[PDB]
């Protein structure tokens, strides 16, 4: 299949018509998702078959054909560009300065961009195009707005 | 069954759409990878 660096849609033919469920990105010949999408299930690439390779629910991620390869981080002070791959529209750059989620582990980049759920998996990047996490696992503030972390894995 | 399909390439765009505002939020994670407000 395609194995081209880049950002993917992750679609599905089990529901009506043709569904995106999410979004992901190939690099170095791993393609990066967050669980909820899949549920750590196998993916198509035209003809060829995408196997996962490592997965956390807790972490909400998922790697195929290999390790989780990003590795970029927030600096904590620079604005960030979203590349939002939204359900049935072109994949659009958005330019946010992310917030804070504190927990008792440590503080999160977080985004306040609101998106369709089938946007989940969109990646976030910094100046340099290097992707700094994933969009799509986060929390629903009192005002019904969407704050989503900026989700990272460990690269071994 | 599940199919990807490529949508870009990975790239920062000069002059993007600048939005979204930068909340501080007190959050909690749980062992199903949902994340909560603390009040
Ligand atoms: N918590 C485990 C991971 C998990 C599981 C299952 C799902 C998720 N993610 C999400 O539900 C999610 C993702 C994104 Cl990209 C956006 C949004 N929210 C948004 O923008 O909603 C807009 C809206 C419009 C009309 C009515 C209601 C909502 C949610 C994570």
């Amino acid at each position: 299949g395609e194995t081209t660096d880049g950002v993917y849609r992750v679609m599905t033919r089990r529901l009506l018509g043709s569904t995106q469920v999410g979004v992901g990105v190939m690099q170095e010949g791993v393609f990066h998702t967050m669980w909820h999408v899949t549920k750590g299930a196998a993916l198509r690439s035209g003809e060829g078959r995408l196997d996962p390779y490592w997965g956390d629910v807790k972490q909400d991620l998922v790697s195929y054909c290999g390790p989780w390869k990003l590795d970029a981080a927030w600096d904590g002070l620079s604005e960030v560009q979203l590349l939002a791959v939204p359900p049935g529209e072109r994949a659009k750059n958005i330019q946010t300065l992310p917030g804070i989620f504190k927990t008792k582990d440590g503080d999160i980049g977080a985004v306040a961009l609101d998106y369709p759920a089938g946007t989940s998996g969109s990646p976030i990047l910094d100046k340099c195009g290097r992707v700094i996490g994933l969009y799509g696992n986060g929390v629903v503030i009192k005002n019904g707005s969407y704050v989503s972390a900026i989700t990272q894995g460990k690269r071994e | 069954d599940m199919y990807i399909e490529r949508a870009g390439d990975i790239t920062w765009e000069k002059d993007a759409e600048v939005t979204g505002n930068s909340p501080r939020l007190d959050v909690a994670l749980d062992e199903s990878g949902d994340f909560s407000l603390v009040e």
